[PDB]
């Protein structure tokens, strides 16, 4: 599933009052029982990386978010290893959980989008 | 534990040692155990019937 | 914060007044497992090298 | 270089078993694989011994093994060990296929080591069939009736195929001798086919627990992992020899100790217990055809995993739902194995219906949907507009 | 040699990864820590903390299973005794 | 399925050979193989069953070898071709009563009696089964029971009716170790006679994974200990982030 796709339906919801005041509190406790904040990771560094857009995203990415982005990665796989968590006061803050690399993909996908539809365009006369 | 330092003074134990350890205990070992199980089935043994056979 | 200053070992470091005591003990253990080792592939390899030897029921003394 | 580097040889050693990168964070999860490599080993060694006193002539087989179990020095452990290892060899990969199932190990870019493993299970699954039929037992004769029949639902040439594979008018001679000259085969195409398997993994490295990348701390396979296999490959002959040498028979069936009978199909008569799952599948279906069609595309299903897996992450460590379904699907598993010992009797069948929708229903339906939900409950948890 | 297809991991040295910059490790050699006998009194209760989160995951379908496994055994008991031969030939065939 | 289709299920009792660290009791043994001899024998063979394997275990060699000679096998042929018997020797396998198939289901209502090398294997319950259903035999059958003619009932079988008659009465044989040859105390010793029968092994098996079982529990303890002290390094590992400039 492409996060143009879930960006559609997600967004959606979030600007429907019926819905956004039904479902994300739904989603913030799924977020919460998910765990990986404890970890100290941001949803966007779980990623799965291995696949062409994500890689020309994380190479669009600014220096200094890169270098954090690895150190919270290599923090997580240290701490799992350990069978532990991170002391409460290192884990991650709603606040801090931000989308930080989905701008990046998104453009990433609609660029792939346009060169797809762009090879196959119908001409008529 | 200074019982190992006596013995292999701060070096691991080398494969000749090993090997040569390991053929004594088999034999030991297999005489312990094999005396053990005689002992709990004291009674039950074929060695035992024999014993209070006689023809 | 500065690299120089090494984070905190305490927890983990043995209050060294016995220099080879983690050698020793690591050094016993790893002697034992080979020892235990050998003696069980020698234990392995004879039964399946004796699994060729005449049968029981092949012994006959004619 | 180091010598372990330059040599041809070596250099393969090397590459794969001595400085191949690890992710630091893998768990005892990951030493499956090599207890899969130990178990083929067992088979094959034990196999080998026991050919060298089998003879496989419909009038001798099973008096062969009874020969191997009383005359031959350390025969039955050579026996039991084949036996429950063949058991073991199916626990194992059960685990091995749940943990890949877990954590996303199907996912690209490793589709192509997923694929070839299931192709590993199928022929394992025949290897093992192979083997049960060399003893000529009850259970034996009549798993091969079965068994051989299952290709009779081909329309047209199905009976054909069936009387080809017999050698004859039914389940003889012709058929026992070949089927041991196939199971002798078998477990070296397995083994040639494990090679094609870690040379897959070997261009992609393992995955983690976590799901995401490993390329920022890894460790030498070296020390660490092959120590860590060494825990875990004791513990699995510690309670192998439990079995072998304590309890023997509790894994097989006692009409195995019965020599064929091809006039009398007992009432007793149950597949091994590695096989059940997919007997109750079959037996679910109320039609011939179909029973067979629907066992088949019980296995070939997994091969569909990493098209309906919509998740935008590997795996399921960070996910409330899929972790839930996943323990649905595993002891819904165990539940068709129940079934699968149990009669065609009342409560079983339905169940037994209901288990069966249930597994095809996890791939088809609940994965696809359930990801589909989470990726955007991912989202909307977090985005301020 | 000939050229090969590029995938998602290299090897020492060129592992694929990020460049890293700013992250500092550090370790102390197994020599130097306290024999194996510490994993008590200081992690034994921080322990079995790693299945308080996941034992609801594998109990309630566990659960649920159990009782649909005992139901219809019990029920299949009944039909099997005298008391239930008459429902038998009901739902039977 | 119903109660009577699927037998009543034998109880446990406490075999001296269940457990571990428990060998057969070979008085029991020897005591069996006179039960086998004396009543079994008539109705069932015990062909895997070789004369040799008797010596140290139930009997001596002098013992089995009287008791082979008893019976004729076939030899040889002479010098010009003709036939001839010769008395057994310890290589050759206990005979059976029924020279074929067709002899023994004549002699048995059309019934046929399984060999018993195996038996205590070839069925669930092993020892309990065997010996639960020769003394389980009711002095009558339930009421409302249609017993077939020639059939008998016994509840431990599947489908209660057997084809076997209770064979085993008080004092039906004089054990040469003066034991009391009660019909519970012939079912006990025959019933662990098959059961070495069937299971040869089964002593020399017990001692073997008592060794093997103390070896692998060590190795497995040991590598535990040595896995944590090769991985103690990687396991307290610390880590620090100090953000660069640009
Ligand atoms: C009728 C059927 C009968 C059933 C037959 C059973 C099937 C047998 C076939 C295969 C058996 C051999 C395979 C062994 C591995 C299988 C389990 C596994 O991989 O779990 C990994 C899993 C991953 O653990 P981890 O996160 O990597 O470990 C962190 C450790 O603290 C990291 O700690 P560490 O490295 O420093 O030390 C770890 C640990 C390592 O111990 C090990 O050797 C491996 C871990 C196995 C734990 C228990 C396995 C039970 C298997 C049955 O060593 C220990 O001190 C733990 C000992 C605890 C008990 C072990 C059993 C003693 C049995 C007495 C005989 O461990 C578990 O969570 C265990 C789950 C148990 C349920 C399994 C369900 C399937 C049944
Ligand atoms: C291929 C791999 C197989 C691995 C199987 C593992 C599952 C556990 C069961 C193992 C059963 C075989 C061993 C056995 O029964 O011996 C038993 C002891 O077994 C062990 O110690 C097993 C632990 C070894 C594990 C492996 C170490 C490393 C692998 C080596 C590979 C190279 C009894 O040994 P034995 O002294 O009587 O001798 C024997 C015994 O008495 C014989 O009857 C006698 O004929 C002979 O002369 C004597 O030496
Ligand atoms: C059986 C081994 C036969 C070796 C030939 C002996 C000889 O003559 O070997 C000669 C070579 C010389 O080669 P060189 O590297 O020194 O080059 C020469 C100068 N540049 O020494 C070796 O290869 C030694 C390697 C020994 C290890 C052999 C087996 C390794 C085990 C794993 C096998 C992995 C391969 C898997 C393939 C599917
Ligand atoms: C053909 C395919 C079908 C598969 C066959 C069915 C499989 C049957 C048994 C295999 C068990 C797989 C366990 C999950 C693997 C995994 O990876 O478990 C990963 C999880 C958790 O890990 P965690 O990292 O989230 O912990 C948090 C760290 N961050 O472990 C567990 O919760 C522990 C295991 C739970 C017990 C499961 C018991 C099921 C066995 C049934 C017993 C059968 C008896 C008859
Ligand atoms: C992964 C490979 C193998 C598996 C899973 C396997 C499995 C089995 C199984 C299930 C049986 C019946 C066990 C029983 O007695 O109840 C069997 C029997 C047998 N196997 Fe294998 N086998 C494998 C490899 C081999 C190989 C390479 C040989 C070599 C000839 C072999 C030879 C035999 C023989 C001789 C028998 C009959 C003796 C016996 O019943 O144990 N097997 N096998
Ligand atoms: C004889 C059978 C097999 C052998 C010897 C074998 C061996 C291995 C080995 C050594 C590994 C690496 C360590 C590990 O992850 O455990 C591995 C990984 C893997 N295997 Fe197998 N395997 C076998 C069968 C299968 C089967 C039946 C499947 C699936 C149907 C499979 C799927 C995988 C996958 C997907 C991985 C990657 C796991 C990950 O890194 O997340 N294997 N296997
Ligand atoms: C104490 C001595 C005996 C022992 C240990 C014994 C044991 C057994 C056992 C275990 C079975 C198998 C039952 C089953 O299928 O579960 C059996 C069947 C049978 N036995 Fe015996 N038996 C004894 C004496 C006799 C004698 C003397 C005769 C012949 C008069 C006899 C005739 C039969 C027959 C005809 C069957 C077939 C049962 C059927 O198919 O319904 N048995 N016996
Ligand atoms: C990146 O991930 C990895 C990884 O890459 C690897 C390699 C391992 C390590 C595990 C393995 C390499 C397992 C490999 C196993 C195999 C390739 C087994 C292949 C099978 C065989 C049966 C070999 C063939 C054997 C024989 C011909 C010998 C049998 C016959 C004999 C001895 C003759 C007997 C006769 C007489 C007369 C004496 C990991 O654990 C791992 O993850 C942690
Ligand atoms: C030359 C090789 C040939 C011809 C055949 C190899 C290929 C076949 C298989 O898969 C590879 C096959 C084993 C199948 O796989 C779908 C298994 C799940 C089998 C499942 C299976 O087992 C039974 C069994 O074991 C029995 O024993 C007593 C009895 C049985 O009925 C009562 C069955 C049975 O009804 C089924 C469906
Ligand atoms: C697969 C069949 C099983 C076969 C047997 C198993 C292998 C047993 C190996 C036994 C001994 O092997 C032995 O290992 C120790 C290290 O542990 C080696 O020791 C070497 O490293 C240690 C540790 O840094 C040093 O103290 C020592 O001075 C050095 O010589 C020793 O020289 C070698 O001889």
């Amino acid at each position: 599933q492409s996060f143009t796709s879930i960006a559609r339906i997600g967004d959606y919801i979030l600007k429907s009052p019926v819905l956004s005041k039904l479902c994300v509190p739904v989603a913030n406790q799924f977020i919460n029982l998910a765990g990986y904040k404890k970890l100290g990771l941001k949803f966007d560094d779980l990623i799965a990386e291995e696949n062409p857009i994500m890689q020309t995203a994380l190479r669009r990415l600014p220096e200094d978010e890169s270098y954090a982005r690895a150190y919270r990665i290599i923090r997580a796989h240290q701490t799992e290893l350990t069978h532990h968590l991170l002391p409460r006061n290192e884990w991650i803050k709603a606040q801090e959980d931000v989308p930080y690399l989905l701008p990046y993909i998104l453009e990433a996908e609609a660029a792939a989008k346009e060169k797809d539809e762009l090879d196959n365009i119908e001409v008529s006369k | 534990s200074s019982l190992y330092k006596t013995f292999f003074k701060r070096n691991a134990v080398f494969v000749g040692t090993i090997f040569a350890g390991a053929f004594v205990f088999q034999t030991v070992f297999d005489t312990a155990i094999t005396s053990w199980y005689e002992n709990h089935n004291k009674g039950k043994l074929w060695k035992d019937v024999k014993a209070r056979i006689a023809a | 914060k500065s690299t120089y200053r090494t984070p905190n070992f305490d927890d983990v470091l043995k209050e060294n007044n016995d220099a080879d005591k983690g050698r020793s003990y690591a050094y016993f253990m790893v002697g034992a497992m080979g020892l235990l080792s050998s003696a069980g592939a020698k234990s392995t390899v004879e039964t399946f090298i004796s699994s060729m030897t005449a049968t029981a029921d092949v012994l006959a003394m004619a | 270089m180091a010598f372990r580097k330059s040599n041809v040889y070596l250099s393969l050693v090397n590459s794969y078993i001595i400085d191949s990168p690890q992710p630091s964070s893998i768990n005892y999860w990951w030493n499956m694989g090599s207890l899969l490599g130990l178990c083929l080993v067992i088979q094959i060694v034990t196999g080998i011994f026991m050919a060298m006193h089998y003879s496989s002539n419909i009038e001798l087989a099973f008096s062969s093994v009874e020969h191997i179990m009383r005359d031959v020095h350390n025969g039955y452990i050579l026996r039991y060990l084949h036996a429950n290892g063949a058991s073991f060899f199916f626990m194992v990969m059960f685990m091995h296929m749940a943990k890949g199932l877990y954590y996303g190990s199907y996912r690209s870019p490793r589709v192509t080591l997923w694929n070839v493993g299931v192709i590993i299970f199928t022929l394992t699954i025949a290897t093992a069939f192979l083997g049960y039929c060399c003893v000529y037992g009850q259970m034996s004769h009549w798993g091969a009736t079965v068994i051989t029949n299952l290709f009779s639902a081909i329309p047209f040439v199905g009976n054909d195929i069936v009387s080809w594979l017999w050698g004859g008018f039914s389940v003889s001679n012709p058929t026992i001798q070949r089927f041991f000259a196939l199971h002798y085969l078998v477990p070296f195409i397995i083994a040639a086919m494990v090679i094609m398997h870690l040379m897959a993994l070997h261009i992609h490295g393992s995955s983690n627990p976590l799901g995401i990348t490993g390329n920022l701390d890894r460790i030498p396979m070296h020390s660490y992992f092959i120590f860590k296999d060494l825990v875990t490959v004791f513990l699995f002959m510690l309670i192998l020899a439990l079995f072998v040498f304590y309890s023997p028979n509790t894994l097989g069936h006692p009409d195995n100790y019965i020599p064929g009978n091809p006039l009398v199909t007992p009432a007793s008569i149950v597949p091994e217990w590695y096989l059940l799952p997919f007997y109750a599948i079959l037996r679910s279906i109320p039609d011939k055809l179909l029973g067979v069609i629907t066992m088949f595309a019980a296995i070939l299903v997994l091969l569909v995993l990493p098209f309906t897996d919509r998740s935008v992450v590997r795996g399921n460590t960070f996910k409330v739902l899929s972790k839930f379904f996943f323990f649905i699907f595993v002891f819904n598993f165990v539940l068709l194995g129940q079934i699968g010992a149990c009669h065609v009797e009342v409560p079983y069948v339905l169940m037994g219906q209901i288990a069966t929708f249930i597994y095809f229903a996890y791939f088809l339906i609940i994965v696809p949907v359930i990801s589909t939900i989470e990726n955007v409950l991912f989202y909307i948890g977090r985005v301020n507009k | 040699g000939p050229p090969s297809g590029k995938t998602y991991m290299g090897w020492w040295g060129h592992m694929g990864g990020p460049k890293q910059k700013g992250i500092t490790s550090y370790a102390v050699s197994p020599y130097a820590q306290k024999p194996l006998q510490g994993i008590f009194h200081n992690a034994v209760f921080n322990s079995f903390r790693r299945f308080k989160s996941q034992f609801l995951y594998v109990l309630i379908p566990a659960g649920i299973y159990w009782y649909w496994w005992k139901n219809g055994n019990e029920y299949n008991e009944f039909l099997y005794s005298k008391a239930g031969r008459e429902e038998l030939e009901r739902v039977n065939v | 399925m119903t109660a009577a289709e699927h037998g009543l299920h034998a109880p446990a009792y406490a075999w001296s050979h269940n457990g571990p660290f428990e060998t057969f009791d070979h008085a029991s043994i020897r005591r069996g193989y006179q039960v086998y001899r004396e009543v079994c024998a008539a109705c069932h063979s015990l062909d895997r069953v070789a004369w040799r394997t008797l010596v140290g275990v139930s009997h001596t060699n002098e013992e089995v070898r009287n008791m082979a000679e008893e019976f004729e096998y076939d030899d040889e042929p002479d010098e010009q071709g003709n036939p001839k018997k010769r008395p057994g020797k310890l290589s050759d396998y206990i005979p059976g009563p029924y020279p074929n198939e067709q002899a023994a289901r004549a002699a048995n209502q059309g019934a046929l009696p399984p060999d018993l090398s195996l038996i205590v294997k070839a069925r669930h319950g092993g020892c309990d089964y065997i010996f639960s259903l020769l003394t389980g035999y009711p002095d009558e059958p339930p009421a409302g029971v249609a017993l077939p003619p020639g059939s008998n009932y016994n509840p431990y079988f599947p489908g209660g009716s057997i084809a076997m008659a209770r064979v085993l009465f008080d004092d039906m044989v004089e054990y040469e170790d003066g034991t009391p040859a009660t019909t519970s105390q012939m079912a006990k010793d025959v019933t662990t006679f098959l059961n070495w029968c069937a299971e040869p092994e089964h002593d020399e098996r017990k001692r073997l994974g008592l060794k093997t079982v103390i070896i692998l529990s060590s190795l497995y303890l040991l590598s535990i200990w040595v896995k944590k002290f090769k991985w103690a390094g990687i396991k307290t590992r610390k880590f620090v982030f100090n953000p660069p400039k640009p």
